[PDB]
């Protein structure tokens, strides 16, 4: 479906390039922000402030097709329902980085 | 724009 047409482009994600690859998480915003309080990890860069979510999340990979090509960005919409990773920065402490998802 | 609210436009929809 066109779900991540749209979104990388409402998200200015298609604006002067494509992004290859986005991840959209479907929760609410207190539960993503909630995983800066749950699993310490080792983020993908080496420093330890990443945090995996206790649950499973309904989640959407958007990756441009090996076909497309600005301005005319595609992307295939994938859906998934997996634990995040994200960097926690700041008072509040929340998300900053998406750093995987698992 | 801050980091986390590029983390918003870029990750969330709720």
């Amino acid at each position: 479906s066109n779900y991540c047409n749209q979104m990388m482009k409402s998200r200015n994600l298609t604006k002067d390039r494509c992004k290859p690859v986005n991840t959209f998480v479907h929760e609410s915003l207190a539960d993503v922000q909630a995983v800066c309080s749950q699993k310490n990890v080792a983020c993908k860069n080496g420093q330890t402030n990443c945090y995996q979510s206790y649950s499973t999340m309904s989640i959407t990979d958007c990756r441009e097709t090996g076909s497309s090509k600005y301005p005319n960005c595609a992307y295939k919409t994938t859906q998934a329902n997996k634990h995040i990773i994200v960097a926690c920065e700041g008072n509040p402490y929340v998300p900053v980085h998406f750093d995987a998802s698992v | 724009e801050t980091a986390a609210a590029k983390f918003e436009r870029q990750h969330m929809d709720s």
